[PDB]
DNA sequence: GGAGGTCAAAAGCGCAAAAAAGC
RNA sequence: GGCUUUUUUG
DNA sequence: GCTTTTGACCTCC
């Protein structure tokens, strides 16, 4: 079963693996985002609630008073998308939000309210998204990629001792907040723990541990072993157990009860700490040499004298043992320190710690914040307190915080956004494990520790950072408190937020000018990762391994889609069925596997997921059952790719197509391409050009149509029905029954834009694709939009290609077109530029526009009205003039045509400032679109009017008034008839007033538009009004452009051969582009042979159907045909049964065949070529796709037979007459007196450094002189090179370059005297 | 400097003056009413920042910022780095009489010119024009001249083809690194838009036909004419400085056409029969009686220049092809006939073409390297050599071969799990197995390709070497190798990860068959790599040379004779196995240090101070000497510059 | 007492193009 | 005509 | 951020 739109041309396709899920709504990562931006979120979490309930309510210094947030709501835009786009003004919404002031008696218990005050303040204006998730800022269209960067949380790297000699490891543990400071731990070659805040200079880290009010014994506590001493009869007795055994050489014979457990002097071994264990003993005693290489965890004094013995961190010796014996100190605590086990790493710190009362702590810490500064106490506590622990000046958020715990082993995933002294001690103590050999760092280029931010929290954290600074402001003046003299809504202002959001969303580095020049570019312009911007690397800072693909990359980023050159792995764009998650991770789907069975449950994994479970391939062979039909399958785990038995695996990928991106995926036979031929013929793909008319792929991948419908290029019927009326720019289509509303039912308008200017000065255009009066329904295709054929993705021609080299014509890269190409007019495009004229109020009189100018003849003024603007239709040439606009002196200032471009003009636009009487032209144009919009608005009235008359009739039959005395009267005398019964009566005279309400309502938004087309346009400050004029050319193919296919052979256009010249079959009928053959083995990208091959058989169906349209065979006969043509293949997913379409429906099919049978191919799923070779066979062409040619020139037979078949070419935006330039003399820069630059300037090139070194490497220095001093600034010199260049004689005077006196006077600007010497 | 509108263009200089100057204006007049000493301490200070910001921004500390919120320029900022005075403006300047374009292969230029669209022809020599319309009196006044060019008239052509018969323009293309990237042409007047080029100097510029644009610049002067016919014009650029191999190497197209004349075959139309001459021979190609290539006998003529410089003729019967005597005519007389009578891939032609350089001169190599590449052009677009789906010749064994590696790791995993062998003995023994499973796959798949069958005279199979398109096109060089041939049919390879590792299973499937998901996803872990190398290598390798040029600059020849004798002695470079360079090339074309002595004792093989070159390194050879100390440029005695002779022979 | 070790600051990091905006 | 920001090609 | 280099302060012998 189909819907009607598909019906018309049923598009072939090969491919075995059945679909489970279908492809997603393709821009779902940018709108789906945006909602959650404006929409009401009562739990608070999101968008404009969350940032309101962060910074609400705010209270008074003295408590008095206070201000309370309510509710808001997004007022009605003042326009819709297309008059904001004409008139040149944002698209936004008002802010409306209902704030409430609160007042307490300072003589009265707290919380005793004065007064209560309720009132909606203005807040500014919003950029709204548009239907197609773009923004409008000054009529042009503007996408804000998508960010990619570190994910909140903690960090432990490891440097690999790159940066030391010894090549010793390091390891660095760091904390990443979503807003506020840092904070690294690092490991010195001393081996040493060091922390440091901000990147300033690094501290000694147990200086932080005291200064959360840790003595020196919680420290030692928090991060050792005890060791307990017994003070027995003259030895030192200890308590040990085996597992504390570790690494260790027994210094002497181990041994206790009497019994030798461990031999003397060398090394422990397992034996004997099994037997020692076996035998279960704990204390033993321990010479006094053991006990002359350990400290004493903790402190002993002597309660007779009070005089510190021996305090912790410190080694003791016989003397100290002394002390602590005759004192009475029987227990003795020590550390473990263990080297291999549990290095000294604390105390060693301990050692170097400058002070110990953490008063000089926090005095260093405020110290190494801010240089030379008074260290005050309570400053220092207080700078430390909002460093670190203020709930305002930094913040973990949620997903830093889950990730913070999951990182640490930690249960619970929801905290507070400080940190803790708990945390900050955990994270500590696993720096310890991971350089004790105890875990393993982490990954940074790992996709579960990089998120995805899309436009909704850029645009909350602006008006995060306004809403503070706004804040302060309202604070500041509440500070001084009046009594409720002023309204909520003064001390309010608007100003710092609206300029805030508007300049993010105008100039930022993300916020990107979109560049629409073809459907396919737009959607993966919406569809961009960026790793650049705020809070990322730079186009420079990046290394060697983020730029590298990464083995998560798997189904979430396209692998081979991305720009080449100076940033590459750095704008990688998303895959296909990839979504972001709740938390901004990438995720992507799978299917679950019970017992063997794939079910169609559809699981959504994150990246860390998966790398827990087992995941099968796409193209895994299957039977009907779910059971894999091998017990051996391929599957990868862990970045690992290997075989598994059939009970191990958990998930299979839901379809082939999930590994690319959109660019990718429309590029057929994929599977037998080089991965660099793959990247750039995707990327070149994405700057094809619209042409004139467009034509379907014959060898295309099958989801053109989603990449069509999806983007808004393409009219889309929003209700279904008949087609009423049809208009090369209207389209009237009436609802059907059930699908219109109950009341007001009506029709549905669409209006399509005709030949506006895109962003690249590209023509976009619609044409209707339905016909009068056929049925249409929800979701279907109405008008093609450029470079789309009904519903259908078409950025090219196809062109029938022959790989053989001629004559040199092709020789490197270069393509030979035949003159047939040119004749038919399939490569010509229209290119559209735009032109302003500016009028503002200077002195000298200010800028008139008019026809009166001095100076010029009739020719220069017969192209222009008594207005002083060109009539809508003059072909307009180079050097012409447009807009006369004078200034007294008479200045004349009018515009021009820029030198070396031609047109036809198609539009002129006037816009005035309110309160500025407006020019006849403006009239005239005023007037005509007032007309044409009263036009359409009674057009509508007709439609409607007919509608309620004809329910006015039906009242009045029934009414008892005779249809045909109704049939005779006017339409406006039926009200006025009088009717027997009372409630048919009142019926009508009901219906004439909501006749009357319907044609009122009609009138006011009559008024209203006829008031905003006369209302006058905002405009810049100074200036008076502006106009602007659209220019219309053609280009046509000539010998320099670049076309190029779709599998990255680019090329050159080298020469237009006529028709007669150039190969021919058999038949007849020449091949109009002759490639080159030897591009393709060292290139590599063997996939344009193949679809040359399987097109070449496309048109052999195609020609067989136009041979029974010919000769008007019978339809059963053709039926027949087509059905055999679809049934071709093995196991083909796709079955067609034409026993179901009608005669109609299979004719206009038949008809619409005629060019060529579409033949589609998934990406990975492609057709084989046995049956290309089949589907060949069907026709009546050789089975090798290889058919002997004849020679144009000669009329020999090519001894070696050549291929022959039907490629994809676009034509690529590179125009030569858009490049090529030359200049004898033109300007000159005002300063260093050389010759402009660039192509709109006319000025010269550029004698750069290198081409004056190659310059001096021959012999040539009479070259170089005149390059440096006559041809380029020499202005004293130059003039008299001209004057004898005209004289015939060539010769020159050196003279001395005037860019050199410049500098010299620059060096003594300063204090430097330089100076020439005499000759 | 005024735009459009009341508001004026400042520039950072005039904000930071006006800031000084209102400043000492105001600490002028606050002294003089003497304010308490704390008020002219910090005006003094913060006076003193300000005139600190004016010479230097940003050295101190905290940069002043304008509106912009980025630091305003400032005289120390004007004159360093690359936007600065010097690396901008005085090394390197914007020019006139210059033009760009795009690149387009033309084919039947000769090799000293090149195209010319009219409208840059008429632009550039429009100064030109002016003069000499003045001369033959079409108009009088400059403003006639120029109204009469701008109308395109008959008589501007004319005269403007007669201004250009010999005028040398320069071409260009960035980056020029070496100095071969700009060279001299003789411009020909063209239709179209686009600039026509030489095939044969593209591979000089490194610039391949796919959207690559030139800039053209022209001379004025009589000097500037000479220096560049005599010095930068193509003709005289055929021996790279770099080293002493040739820079115009037929490549590509012009190899597949020669290579495809001179190939016999083992049967073919009108074989076994005797031809007068190689004029005789063409017209039975051309009538279509005889086939391009099949064995016969002709008469051929060959001259040596074996006598005193003068040329003798022999004539007798070779054995060689009919293509071969075709070939036979474009050769000019000195060569000998067997350099032409091989298979004639790309490493033998460039051969052959250089022989002619050896023996004839100048003017003869590149008339014949021209009557090369028409010739090969010609012959290769009459072959009509294509790629086909059914070219790639997949090998049959290649399958069940694959199935015994299966096997093999099949057993060396069961070790693994006996635990008899350890992580690192598994991975190696899989590696090496699969490395001699891939070189099986690809030694089979090349016996397969390489030959075929056909039926000779007498009616039995006959091996000959292969006419298929793919094996054409990789033999003789034109484009491509062994290793693309391997990618096409046999298995792809082992492939790394980003870090260095091997997988463990190879990519089992070629680019004819299909490749399935996981099997193309780790093939982009190199391709990613390749690129970001290529990207960011041209960055920080371009800047080396600069370092290389500022170092080097002042070093110009200026002295025939130093008279020193001091030297370093060469030696043939040699790690203990095969000699990396022998002794021939490194000492080709210096000076020796001191005499060169036989190893019989007190004989003296080459006098002091004498050039070395080809007919003295020979005799080297035959001698046998083992070690030379020559003279070198590191050592030469002359200040402020260096010995000719201690730089030895120029290479170009 | 000083010669050695270790930490802190400045300077650089292709070239051509084009296209736009904005200041 | 200077600077800034990107995008793209080589 | 890489990397180098150079200067300056600490300090171990
Ligand atoms: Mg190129
Ligand atoms: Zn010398």
């Amino acid at each position: 079963v189909y819907s009607y739109t598909e019906k018309k041309r049923i598009r072939k396709d090969f491919g075995k693996r059945p679909q489970v899920l279908d492809v997603p709504y393709l821009l779902s990562i940018q709108l789906d985002s945006f909602q959650k931006f404006i929409e009401q979120d009562p739990e608070g979490q999101y968008g404009l609630e969350a940032a309101f309930r962060s910074v609400f309510p705010i209270q008074s210094y003295s408590g008095n008073s206070e201000l309370q947030y309510v509710s808001y709501r997004l007022g009605e835009p003042v326009f819709d998308v297309q008059e904001c786009q004409i008139r040149g003004v944002t698209y936004s919404a008002p802010l409306r939000v209902k704030l409430r002031l609160v007042i307490y008696e300072r003589e009265a218990p707290e919380g005793t309210v004065k007064d209560i005050k309720e009132q909606e303040v203005y807040m500014g204006e919003i950029p709204l998204m548009t239907d197609n998730g773009t923004f409008v800022i000054n009529g042009t269209e503007r996408v804000i990629v998508s960010q990619l960067h570190r994910s909140p949380g903690v960090f432990f790297d490891s440097d690999k001792g790159k940066t030391h000699s010894s090549g010793k490891v390091l390891y660095n543990a760091r904390i990443i907040p979503y807003r506020g400071s840092w904070l690294d731990f690092e490991f010195d070659p001393k081996d040493n723990l060091f922390v440091r805040i901000d990147r300033r200079r690094k501290l000694p880290a147990t200086i932080i541990l005291r200064a959360l009010n840790y003595t020196t014994e919680q420290i030692l506590d928090l991060f050792f072993e005890k060791v307990i001493f017994e003070i027995r009869d003259n030895k030192l007795q200890m308590e040990l157990v085996p597992e504390r055994l570790r690494g260790e050489t027994a210094s002497f014979d181990i041994e206790a009860n009497g019994k030798v457990y461990v031999e003397k002097g060398r090394r422990i071994t397992a034996r004997h700490i099994r037997q020692l264990e076996k035998d279960d003993v704990k204390l033993i005693e321990v010479p006094v040499e053991y006990i002359a290489g350990k400290v004493v965890a903790k402190d002993y004094i002597d309660e007779s004298t009070g005089e510190l013995i021996c305090a912790a961190n410190m080694e003791l010796s016989l003397d100290l043992l002394a002390k602590l014996s005759q004192s009475g100190h029987k227990r003795i605590e020590t550390l473990f320190t263990n080297d291999l086990d549990h290095g000294p790493y604390i105390s060693e710190t301990l050692r170097v710690d400058p002070t110990n009362d953490r008063l000089s702590a926090l005095v260093e810490i405020y110290r190494m914040m801010r240089p030379g500064e008074p260290p005050t106490r309570e400053a220092a506590e207080s700078l430390f307190e909002n460093l670190f622990f203020s709930e305002d000046r930094y913040d973990l958020s949620a997903v830093g915080r889950m990730k913070f715990n999951r990182s640490l082993l930690r249960e619970e995933i929801e905290g507070s956004g400080i940190l803790s002294k708990d945390d900050i001690i955990d994270v500590m103590k696993k720096l310890i494990d991971i350089r004790n050999g105890k875990g393993e760092v982490d990954d940074i280029d790992h996709l579960g520790n990089r998120r995805i931010r899309s436009v909704g929290e850029m645009a909350e954290n602006q008006f995060r950072v306004g809403l503070v600074r706004v804040e302060r402001a309202v604070k500041e003046r509440l500070s001084l408190g009046d009594l409720d003299t002023l309204m909520p809504q003064d001390m309010i202002n608007a100003k710092p937020i609206s300029a805030a959001v508007k300049e993010f969303f105008g100039s930022s580095q993300l916020s990107q000018f979109m560049d629409q020049n073809n459907p396919l570019s737009e959607i993966t312009h919406k569809r961009r990762i960026s790793a650049l911007g705020p809070g990322g690397l730079t186009r420079e800072r990046a290394g060697f391994e983020v730029r590298d693909v990464h083995p998560t990359h798997y189904g979430r980023v396209c692998p081979i889609e991305t720009p080449e050159g100076p940033n590459i792995g750095l704008i990688n764009s998303l895959s296909v069925y990839a979504q972001t998650n709740e938390y901004g991770f990438l995720e992507t789907p799978y299917r679950k596997v019970t017992d063997g069975v794939v079910t169609d449950e559809i699981h959504y994994l994150s990246a860390i997921e998966e790398g827990n479970y087992v995941i099968a391939q796409a193209n895994s062979n299957l039977d009907e059952e779910g059971h894999f039909v091998e017990d051996l399958v391929t599957c990868r785990s862990k970045g690992e790719s290997s075989l598994f038995s059939r009970d191990q695996v958990d998930y299979m990928d839901v379809s082939t197509q999930q590994v690319v991106s959109v660019g990718a995926s429309l590029i057929p036979f994929l599977e037998h391409d080089d991965a660099n031929r793959a990247l750039m013929g995707a990327n070149m793909q994405r700057q094809a050009v619209p042409t004139l008319r467009a034509d379907k792929p014959l060898v295309g991948t099958g989801m053109e149509r989603a990449v069509a419908v999806d983007s808004g290029v393409t009219a889309v019927a929003k209700r279904g029905g008949v087609v009423q009326y049809v208009d090369a720019s209207r389209i009237v289509i009436k609802v059907n029954e059930d699908e219109m509303y109950p009341g007001e039912a009506g029709i549905d308008i669409y209006n399509l834009t005709k030949y506006t200017r895109s962003n690249q000065n590209t023509c976009i255009n619609q044409m209707p694709c339905v016909s009068l009066g056929e049925p249409v329904e929800r979701g279907d295709v109405l008008a093609d939009g450029p470079s789309t054929d009904l519903g259908e993705l078409a950025l090219g021609q196809n062109m029938r290609v022959a790989f053989m080299p001629w004559n040199g014509y092709n020789f490197e890269d270069s393509i030979l077109v035949s003159e047939r190409v040119v004749q038919e007019d399939r490569f010509t495009t229209i290119h559209i530029q735009e032109l302003a004229c500016v009028s503002r109020d200077t002195k000298l009189g200010p800028e008139e526009i008019t026809a009166d100018i001095p100076n010029v003849g009739e020719a220069a003024l017969s192209k222009l009205d008594e207005s002083g603007i060109v009539y809508i239709g003059a072909e307009v040439t180079g050097g012409d003039i447009l807009v006369g606009k004078v200034t007294p002196k008479v200045k004349d200032s009018s515009l021009r045509v820029p030198n070396g471009v031609s047109g036809t003009v198609i539009d002129v636009q006037v816009f005035t400032r309110d309160g500025v009487e407006k020019d006849k032209r403006a009239l005239e144009i005023e007037e005509m679109q007032l007309k044409q919009a009263k036009k359409d608005l009674s057009e509508e009235l007709q439609i409607l009017e007919a509608g309620l008359f004809s329910r006015i009739r039906a009242v009045l039959v029934a009414g008892g008034v005779e249809a045909e005395k109704l049939d005779k009267l006017p339409r406006d005398r039926w009200l006025e008839l009088g009717l027997t019964d009372e409630e048919k009566q009142n019926q009508l005279e009901q219906l004439a007033e909501q006749y009357d309400e319907l044609k009122h309502e009609f009138e006011k938004k009559l008024e209203a538009k006829r008031r905003k087309i006369t209302q006058g346009d905002d405009l810049a400050p100074g200036v008076l009004k502006i106009v602007k004029v659209y220019l219309a050319v053609k280009r046509r193919i000539q010998p320099g452009d670049k076309m190029a296919g779709r599998h990255g052979n680019k090329g050159v256009i080298s020469k237009i051969n006529p028709i007669e010249d150039m190969p021919y079959d058999e038949n007849g009928t020449p091949v109009d582009i002759v490639l080159n053959p030897l591009g393709v083995p060292s290139r590599m990208n063997i996939g344009q042979i193949l679809e040359t091959h399987l097109g070449m058989a496309a048109k052999g169906i195609g020609d067989k159907i136009n041979a029974m349209l010919k000769q008007q065979q019978e339809v059963a006969k053709l039926r027949e045909f087509i059905q055999r043509a679809y049934d071709l293949g093995a196991d083909v997913r796709q079955k067609v049964d034409l026993s179901t379409f009608s005669d109609e429906e299979v004719m206009r099919l038949a008809e619409n065949l005629r060019k060529g049978m579409p033949i589609a191919t998934p990406v990975f799923d492609g057709a084989k070529e046995a049956e290309i070779k089949e589907l060949l066979k069907l026709g009546d062409l050789p089975t090798s796709g290889q058919i002997r040619l004849y020679d144009g020139r000669t009329g020999e037979q090519f001894e070696r037979p050549v291929t022959v078949g039907y490629m994809y070419m676009l034509k690529l935006n590179h125009l030569v007459d858009d490049k090529m330039h030359a200049r004898s003399t033109g300007s000159y820069s005002l300063v260093t007196q050389q010759p402009l630059g660039g192509k709109a300037q006319f000025g010269g090139q550029r004698f750069g450094e290198m081409e004056v070194w190659a310059l001096e490497a021959y012999g040539a220095a009479y070259t170089l002189q005149e390059m440096l001093t006559v041809k380029s600034d020499d202005v004293n010199g130059r003039t008299k090179m001209y004057k004898n260049i005209v004289d015939g004689n060539h010769q020159m005077e050196p003279g001395m370059p005037e860019s050199f006196n410049v500098l010299l006077k620059e060096i003594r600007s300063l204090g430097i005297n330089i100076e020439l010497e005499d000759e | 400097v005024p735009l459009d509108g009341g508001r004026f263009a400042t520039s950072d200089l005039n904000d930071l003056y006006r800031r000084v100057i209102n400043r000492n204006n105001r600490l002028k007049r606050l002294l003089d009413l003497a304010a308490p000493d704390i008020i002219v301490r910090n005006e003094k200070r913060m006076l003193q920042e300000a005139v600190d910001a004016l010479l230097d921004n940003g050295r101190r500390g905290r940069a002043i910022t304008g509106s912009n919120k980025r630091p305003l320029k400032s005289l120390a900022d004007m004159i360093k780095g690359k936007q600065g005075r010097f690396r901008q403006n005085l090394l390197g300047k914007r020019v006139d009489y210059s033009g760009r374009s795009v690149i387009t292969v033309g084919p039947y230029l000769r090799l000293h010119q090149c195209g010319l669209p009219k409208k840059m022809a008429l632009e550039l020599f429009k100064p030109f024009i002016y003069g000499k319309l003045e001369l033959r009196g079409l108009a009088t006044t400059i403003k006639a001249a120029k109204k009469m060019v701008e109308r395109e008239e008959a008589v501007v052509w004319d005269i403007l083809d007669e201004v250009i018969r010999e005028h040398p323009v320069l071409l260009n293309r960035a980056p020029t690194l070496h100095r071969l990237g700009i060279q001299a042409f003789e411009p020909v007047l063209i239709e179209g838009k686009a600039i026509q080029l030489h095939p044969l100097v593209c591979a000089a510029y490194n610039a391949d036909f796919d959207g690559d644009q030139m800039a053209v610049h022209v001379p004025l002067t009589l000097e500037a004419q000479l220096e560049a016919r005599a010095l930068m014009m193509s003709t005289n650029n055929i021996l790279s400085p770099a080293n002493g191999e040739p820079i115009i190497v037929p490549s590509q197209d012009v190899v597949l056409g020669l290579y495809y004349m001179t190939r016999d075959c083992v049967n073919a139309k009108g074989e076994g029969m005797v031809l007068t001459g190689p004029k005789e021979a063409e017209r039975l190609y051309r009538s279509g009686l005889a086939s391009l290539h099949a064995r016969v006998k002709v008469r051929i003529t060959e001259y040596e220049k074996d006598a005193n410089g003068e040329l003798v003729a022999k004539t007798s019967l070779k054995d060689t092809t009919v293509g071969r005597a075709i070939l036979w005519m474009i050769v000019p007389k000195g060569l000998p006939y067997s350099i032409v009578n091989q298979a004639l891939g790309k490493k033998a032609i460039s051969k052959m073409l250089n022989t002619c350089y050896r023996i004839l001169g100048l003017k003869p190599t590149v008339i014949f390297a021209d009557q090369i590449m028409y010739t090969g052009f010609a012959y290769a677009a009459r072959s009509g050599a294509s790629v086909g789906i059914d070219d790639m010749v997949i090998p049959e064994k290649k399958h069940e071969i694959i199935s015994e590696a299966e096997a093999e790791v099949a057993e060396i995993q069961e070790q693994f799990q006996s635990g008899l062998v350890t992580a690192g003995e598994r991975y190696n023994k899989v590696i090496d197995i699969w490395a001699a499973a891939n070189d099986r796959v690809s030694k089979a798949m090349m016996d397969n390709l390489q030959t075929e069958t056909v039926i000779n005279r007498d009616g039995q199979e006959e091996k000959q070497v292969s006419f298929n398109s793919i094996y054409m096109m990789a033999d003789s060089g034109a484009r491509g190798s062994a290793a693309q041939i391997r990618q096409l049919a046999g298995m792809r390879g082992l492939m790394a990860k980003p870090d260095g590792s091997i997988i463990e299973t190879p990519i089992t499937a070629n680019f004819r068959e299909g490749l399935n998901v996981l099997q193309y996803f780790i093939s982009t872990h190199g391709a990613r790599k390749g690129l970001a190398d290529t990207a960011l290598k041209t960055a920080n390798s371009g800047y080396l040379t600069r370092r290389l040029v500022d170092v080097a600059q002042d070093l110009v020849v200026t002295e025939d004779d130093c008279g020193t004798h001091e030297g370093i002695m060469m030696t043939p470079v040699i790690e203990g196995g095969d000699v990396k360079e022998p002794l021939r090339d490194r000492v080709l074309g210096r000076v020796t240090a001191e005499d060169v002595l036989k190893p019989g004792t007190a004989d003296i093989l080459v006098p002091r101070n004498t050039l070395l070159h080809e007919q003295w390194c020979d005799l080297l050879e035959e001698n046998s000497v083992d070690a030379v100390k020559v003279r070198s440029v590191v050592s030469c005695d002359t200040d402020f510059g260096v010995c000719a002779h201690c730089y030895g022979r120029d290479l170009a």
